[PDB]
């Protein structure tokens, strides 16, 4: 019990997302998608944390102390902050399939790896021991994948080969049927080994060039043209809020996290990008 | 237009020196918005003459004077003591610029002349005995800045900056 | 596979809404590109296959390769007739994805601006963007995960900006949208189709003849098919802001800024819009 | 040995560079390394690269002063500018998939030459898709910095 | 024997670390990691002390007197403490590759250097002197695989050549026959050289930028944007805990060493960084 | 040793000056933050290519970098964005022609016509790894002269 | 010989403890007073200056304050907590080289006024470096010392 | 073709123009239209070196000169004050280019022996001192030029593109 | 003082040696011993005209006469045709530069006129033909030093270099 309360859950984009980390070198997409250590789209922590808290101190301005407690006391710091967040690995991403033999036609499907969810068995196999909460439903569903590492499996449909993302044609087994959806929806869910998967889920993240219009030529200006990067909607992260014990880690859980389940994050916040959706583990297991 | 001049506020009593008129309208350089003050003129190698001041011309680097800049009429048709100045307003020394500034306006600093048989011998000197800085904005902030020290709240703001802001090096012969 | 990409076309037309259109054009456009390579003995195609149709027809004779070329200017236009014909907007999906996204606004506690906007003419959004690029050359904005055309928030918020700029100066724009020292205070939403009346694609050509041309000797007409958005669509898009202070003049200038261009090629009068409905969603 | 993406950008850069002779072919291809870099993104790299073959309208001439253009130095890209653009980024794509040992040369020119071998290189790219897709990308993104920076703008 | 107990362990980043090494004019990373005597990042033992000290100090509240003993009192220091760690030497980091010249397809891999095994093996040979405690499965395996010095050898794979973190061809050399994986995991571990080492292991590092927003305006402060630098998670420090027979280091060794499974290492606690876990080599094999 | 800081302030005093706008000065402020940490991250060579590609050398703005290193009066035209990378870039070669890791002449006669700027860039690649070691003080002490001497934006 | 610095680190003192307001800057001056003097002897003195002005932030009402603290003491340093710090430091520093004439203070106070005139600043201290390391090691070991004590947290 | 020679732009009167009339078409090179001066060739090797200033031939590619090309023919016959190269254009090392130069191009260069007798050591030299550029205007760009700064309006934009542009070497002796 | 000239790499005959004695003494600016050839001579602009092996003033700064300036005076006849130009030694850009120079030298180049008849259009001329290459080291490398096809194994490397080190342009009209 080092950690008062752990709160894993799901971060699901409302609309398309935008968390950048900054201009690179080597990239060509100006304003890039934060990236993993292993290149999967990722979410900093800090980017969490930021969004979330920020959001919080405006939604509850009455527990604004509980806030500056578990969250942090933002202006002068004089003590840590009870609360945690971990980096939210991508869980499922939607990428563009096309394929033939199915009664039941796809546009997007959900794409996932086996790095991806052992990452996300690293995170519940770590917070539950070092708290009490011990999220057995998610390791289940999550080994039963895992046993089917080095080869692309089909969650939750039928498919016997596709190609995604217009250049990567793979040929699927089917993990067995009853294996329930751990997205909690109704489109399926391939588990790509890595080697492959690092190529389709890069892919699979929408990149869009923007302008800048002289206003009086009404035509582009000299070296106004940039392109950015965003993260399709309905995409999937998971992420854990650590705690502990405060006498307001038991607020923050019992209260503020319960009301908690739209919020926005990253940039490009004015052009409708970064909303996004919280679905706590805890009652979506 | 618009031509400047440059009330200098020091420890003294006598800056009052009926340069009055407004600024055309009142489009004042220095401000008082509702922090302190800004667009502070400062110029090098000058003292107030402790009395009566008009910024006499020494040579020194290290001598300054601070002092709010105004446009009014200088010393009513009565340019005698004073320099006949006209900047591109970016050769304007003006600390806290608070706000950008013109491209020419006109200045017309205090004047006097080397008073000789005696050395310049100049002292620093700062704005202290809390009595002078209401003596202050009795006159040079009050009268001329009555836009507001009625009606704000924050005048221990800039009653501080009185104290902090305007120091110099005053002739003390 | 190989036998994948001969079997790309028939899956158009037995689909309708239902393949992804960007990839299905991308596969297609492999086709297109290695036209004369398809058809040398590329047997094996179903009934349904429309690459026999090249094989059975003859345009010329003196050439293997004129006949070819031929063919293939035929086959895109072609492809350009499958794609307004068979893939039809089914804009269900849409309106349950803005009507949950304007619920989830309103628990956010924001002024929603829901605003349907009509095409008049065939429009033209995203014309360098990379749908049928790699065919047509030109592209349309499109949402590979929506599977439908629509116009960038980005753009939206851009052609309003500008008519206010230039209407109620500067200060009051960088007022609303803001610059690199203020937030904005309006967000846009993505414009997608909700309604067509027939078609959401529609093919069409511009044949430049004199462009970059010194004299009258070296024109010669290059024709450029390609597709648009078809006539009386309906896009649908939000609008949405805390401030009662910027709702006025976004709800007054969007009926003006509509009836000019909102799009590509908009000096010939191709993005031509039309405010179909404002519905006004107050906070609280 | 082996050469990295940016050493290997270099090679293939001088050795386009000094084929194309007119400046207004130096600036098409100018304007082919800044957005075909990001068309393969886009519609992915197989969908591009036989849109660069079709541009590059690949006549019996053209197509026969590529090939030379890999062994000998004296060759000169010839052609409309648009067209000799297109073929001098073949090139650039398929000095890549040659020195990195993805596809053997000789099967990579029997392609571009004889229609029936075309089909079976439509087959390897689609194995092969996840080799080349994860480098390529930094590659040509060095092609791209090269050109922006050695050839004057529009 | 000088020490009562000579426990040396591995140290498994679960999340990313970062020990700070504090602020310095020759840096130009405004927030580095602790980095070794010769560049490679470590966990000055100071930092490990007091982490697991104050873990321990919680997690074991009725033990204290028996945590002051071995590991110092904190109130009235009137004596010295029992136990002493030494420091975290890097022993493996992970790296990205690119599996040339195969077909079994890694994404990723353990890359360690000799220099950084010859600081293993000092550890070893010392505290086997120090104490009656041998370690000769661990010195045996380190002891043949310095034999291969002068050459990329990769332990459990056939690899033949790679590409690490996406700059650094290797010709590896396959060991002579094997070695039973000494940090046992699927992926393989690569011994280098240190001139290539040294540029790898730098480049697998994870630097971020951050920033501070102004709390009402939405807007970045002023010169609130620095960097940092983090050690990529499932990265493997190696370090030993030895002491001094007192009655307290027979419990401390018996009680106490066997249930530090995770423990959290050095800052940025609340971005979710120093997960880590503790793995014993008494237990490792 | 010093001799580096030194020499940072020559080639700063140099850029200061031949940048006249302003705003061309706060952005190789942003410059000279970013391309440090950029040659630490992604390398030199990398980097290089990145500087050298949005400097955008024709050859107008070649004879003014030429002309900076031996007169003291010349000015780089262009937008904030060609500036600042150019004149980065000039921080750079001033390094490599004061530390003889490039003959100046060659350095100059690379710069001027039409194509031995590949046979410069493919030298400065073979002396890759003897740079990014050498510069790594230099570029720090660039790097904090224009936090110093140039106003934020 | 330095019987006088222990003098001099007093009046310095005296002058940065007051012009800091703020609490939370007198608290980021003592994390100054102990770090930025154990680099000038590790890393140099210019080394440490160009780490020092590049946080100090100069070119504002601040580097006029300064100005005004030579000589009067109701001057006030404002800015960001780390930037006060780091500039009160600035001032600890130059207000050695003038009060011991190592360097002229008509020449330091308009180097400190003239922009063009600041990189004469940093060219003149760069030779002066040697001589004037040697010399401030009292006076700076003084003012870490006098920090660890008057400097408290409330 | 038109005959062009080459009055490069040093500190010094010496250019003192010593060549003949002007175009005899209707075309300069060296524009000073209105975006400042334009097409202003470079030479290479260089050095005018001021004492009837002839661009002595260095061999050192680090010395440069300057300068307009107008087109004029090399003072009545005397052949020998100058070069006299003819070239296709292609190869003119340009700057500020505005516009097109068609194939084929004589140039007229005051040319100098190579000063033997001494090792040349050639150091920079800029163009400075008002006095000059004022010189240099009515000297050559107004002599030249009698026609322009009357079509245009602001003039003082580019008398600095002399101090700007218009570097060279020197032997300095 | 120290006489030098200049011979150069050619793909032509008239450089054979092209200029009567060396020196005499045992200076030279040119190594040949352990990396083939070092600090070989190239001067900017200038073309060698397909024959004659002689330097004609071109403008552009691509063009190059790569080749080893010696030690010594041009054939000991008529000066109508060389530089006769000196130096600090600072001030000729060498390539593969070893053992460093010091003093001033006196160097002799084999200029040609610009020869104004027509267009000057430079064609590179790289270098090749092994029967050359070879006849190229037997008629100017081994009798500059004579310490070179003698007692020299390192003929291979010097075979190489004049494939790899000398490369220059010409007008061939």
């Amino acid at each position: 019990p080092y950690y008062a309360f752990a709160e894993p859950f799901f971060i699901h984009a409302i609309t398309h997302l935008h968390v950048g980390s900054g201009s690179s070198v080597e990239e060509e997409i100006d304003l890039p998608f934060q990236r993993d250590e292993l290149g999967y789209p990722t979410i900093y922590a800090s980017s969490l944390k930021g969004a979330i808290k920020s959001f919080l101190l405006k939604e509850f301005p009455d527990k604004r102390d509980v806030i500056y407690k578990v969250l942090g006391e933002d202006e002068n710091p004089e003590e840590a902050s009870l609360g945690t967040f971990l980096d939210a690995i991508l869980f499922a991403i939607p990428s563009r399939i096309i394929e033939i033999d199915s009664a039941k036609p796809y546009v997007w499907v959900y794409v996932t790896t086996y790095e991806l969810l052992k990452k996300v068995k690293l995170y519940l196999d770590s917070i539950s021991q070092l708290s009490n909460a011990s999220f057995s439903n998610l390791k289940n569903k999550i080994d039963t994948i895992l046993a089917k590492e080095g080869k692309n499996i089909t969650l939750d449909s039928d498919l016997k080969s596709a190609i995604l993302n217009e250049d990567f044609y793979v040929e699927l087994e089917a993990l067995n049927n009853k294996i329930p959806s751990i997205i909690n929806a109704g489109v399926p869910l391939l588990v790509l080994e890595d080697s492959i998967g690092r190529e389709v889920i890069n892919r699979s993240l929408i990149r869009v060039r923007r302008i800048r219009i002289d206003r009086d030529k009404k035509v582009v200006e000299t070296g106004g043209l940039w392109s950015e990067e965003y993260v399709p909607m309905k995409t999937i992260f998971f992420s854990v809020l650590l705690g502990k014990e405060s006498k307001e880690s038991a607020i923050f859980a019992s209260c503020i996290l319960r009301n908690l389940r739209y919020v926005i994050l990253g940039g490009k916040e004015t052009i409708g990008k970064g909303i996004v959706e919280l679905r706590w583990v805890k009652d979506v297991i | 237009s618009t031509q400047r001049e440059y009330v200098f506020i020091p420890i003294t009593n006598s800056i009052t020196i009926d340069v009055k008129i407004t600024i055309g309208g009142s489009d004042h350089i220095t401000n008082i918005d509702e922090r302190g003050i800004h667009n502070v003129l400062v110029i090098t190698g000058y003292a107030v003459d402790e009395k009566n001041g008009r910024l006499v011309p020494t040579l020194d680097p290290c001598d300054y004077v601070k002092g709010i800049l105004v446009a009014g009429t200088p010393q009513q048709a009565q340019s005698n003591d004073f320099l006949t100045l006209k900047l591109p307003a970016n050769k304007l020394y003006l600390i806290r610029k608070k706000g950008n500034i013109s491209d020419d306006l006109k200045i017309y600093i205090p004047y006097s002349s080397p008073d000789a048989r005696n050395s310049m011998k100049t002292k620093p000197v700062s704005i202290s005995d809390d009595t002078i800085v209401n003596n202050i904005i009795k006159e040079v902030f009050d009268k001329i800045y009555n836009i507001t020290q009625k009606e704000k709240v924050k005048i221990e703001k800039v009653k501080e900056d009185i104290k902090e802001l305007f120091s110099y090096y005053a002739l003390e012969q | 596979a190989i036998d994948f990409l001969v079997n790309i076309l028939e899956l158009i037309k037995e689909k309708q809404c239902n393949i992804n259109l960007f990839s299905a054009i991308s596969l297609t456009s492999i086709v297109y590109n290695n036209f004369g390579e398809f058809l040398s003995n590329n047997q094996s195609y179903s009934t349904n296959n429309p690459l026999l149709k090249y094989h059975i027809i003859i345009l010329n004779d003196k050439n293997k390769t004129k006949d070819v070329e031929e063919k293939r200017n035929i086959f895109k236009r072609e492809v350009a007739e499958l794609i307004s014909r068979n893939f039809k907007l089914d804009g269900e999906k849409v309106r349950n994805y803005f009507d949950s996204l304007k619920e989830v606004l309103k628990s956010l506690k924001y002024t929603i601006v829901d605003v349907e906007i009509t095409t008049r003419t065939r429009a033209l959004i995203g014309v360098s963007t990379s749908l049928g690029k790699l065919i047509f050359g030109s592209g349309i904005s499109f949402d590979p995960y929506m599977n439908l055309p629509y116009i960038p928030a980005s753009e939206i918020k851009g052609i309003v900006r500008s008519y206010i700029e230039g209407k109620l100066g500067e200060q009051e724009a960088e007022e609303i949208f803001g610059n690199e020292e203020r937030e904005g205070n309006v967000n846009f939403t993505d414009a997608y189709p909700t309604r067509s009346k027939d078609f959401l694609f529609v093919p069409d050509v511009i044949t430049p003849h004199y462009n970059g041309k010194k004299s009258e000797a070296d024109a010669e007409p290059r024709p450029v098919i390609h597709l648009t958005i078809a006539p009386k669509v309906t896009f649908r898009f939000l609008i949405y802001y805390k401030r009662e202070d910027v709702g006025k003049p976004i709800c007054d200038s969007m009926p003006i800024i509509l009836i000019r261009g909102l799009g590509a090629r908009s000096s010939v009068g191709y993005s031509l819009f039309e405010l179909r409905k404002i519905e006004v969603i107050k906070a609280a | 040995l082996y050469e990295e993406d940016y050493k290997l950008a270099l090679e293939a850069f001088k050795k386009v560079f000094n084929a194309l002779t007119h400046y207004g072919a130096k600036q098409a291809f100018r304007s082919r390394a800044r957005d075909l870099v990001e068309e393969i993104y886009n519609s992915g790299f197989i969908p591009t690269f036989f849109y660069i073959i079709s541009k590059a309208e690949l006549n019996s001439d053209s197509l026969d002063s590529l090939i030379s253009l890999f062994s000998s130095d004296n060759a000169i890209l010839r052609g409309s500018d648009e067209n000799v653009s297109y073929s001098a980024y073949l090139f650039i794509i398929l000095y890549y998939l040659i020195k990195r040992g993805i596809i053997e040369q000789k099967f990579l020119i029997q392609a571009l030459r004889c229609e029936k071998t075309r089909l079976d290189l439509i087959d390897k790219l689609y194995n092969l898709a996840p080799i080349i897709s994860a480098k390529i990308r930094t590659y040509l993104l060095a092609i791209k910095r090269l050109s922006e920076a050695l050839i004057e703008a529009r």
